């Protein structure tokens, strides 16, 4: 990952996180997801 | 209606005889014989596609 002294570990990819996104990305990810409503995939799953 | 009938968590008020959702829908009911909050939701649909 050296590049002349350049760092670009926040906007490559970690993968440390399951999702191979950057330390960038996260950040992004949790702050506008709050509408973003349930994944229960609308299946049998949400009885309510 | 027509739909799937579960036991609902909910609690109702010894008063309480029903529940509405936001679209004024029946959605938690008691039943009249024996007094037990029953959540009432539509059976599953989906559009299909080939
Ligand atoms: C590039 O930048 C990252 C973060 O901007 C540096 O990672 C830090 O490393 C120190 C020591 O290893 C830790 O104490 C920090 O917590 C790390 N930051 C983060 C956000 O995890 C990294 O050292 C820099 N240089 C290289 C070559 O990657
Ligand atoms: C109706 O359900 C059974 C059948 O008699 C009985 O236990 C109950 O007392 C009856 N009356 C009422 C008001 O539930």
């Amino acid at each position: 990952k050296y590049f002349g002294g350049f760092n670009f570990s926040q906007i490559l990819p970690d993968p440390s996180k399951p999702s191979k996104r950057s330390p960038i990305e996260d950040l992004l990810f949790n702050k506008v997801t709050l509408a973003d409503a349930g994944f229960i995939k609308q299946y049998g799953d949400c009885l309510g | 209606g027509t739909g799937v009938l579960t036991e609902s968590n909910k609690k109702f008020l010894p008063f309480q005889q029903f529940g509405r959702d936001i679209a004024d829908t029946t959605d938690a009911v008691r039943d009249p014989q024996t007094l037990e909050i029953l959540d009432i939701t539509p059976c599953s649909f989906g559009g299909v596609s080939v």
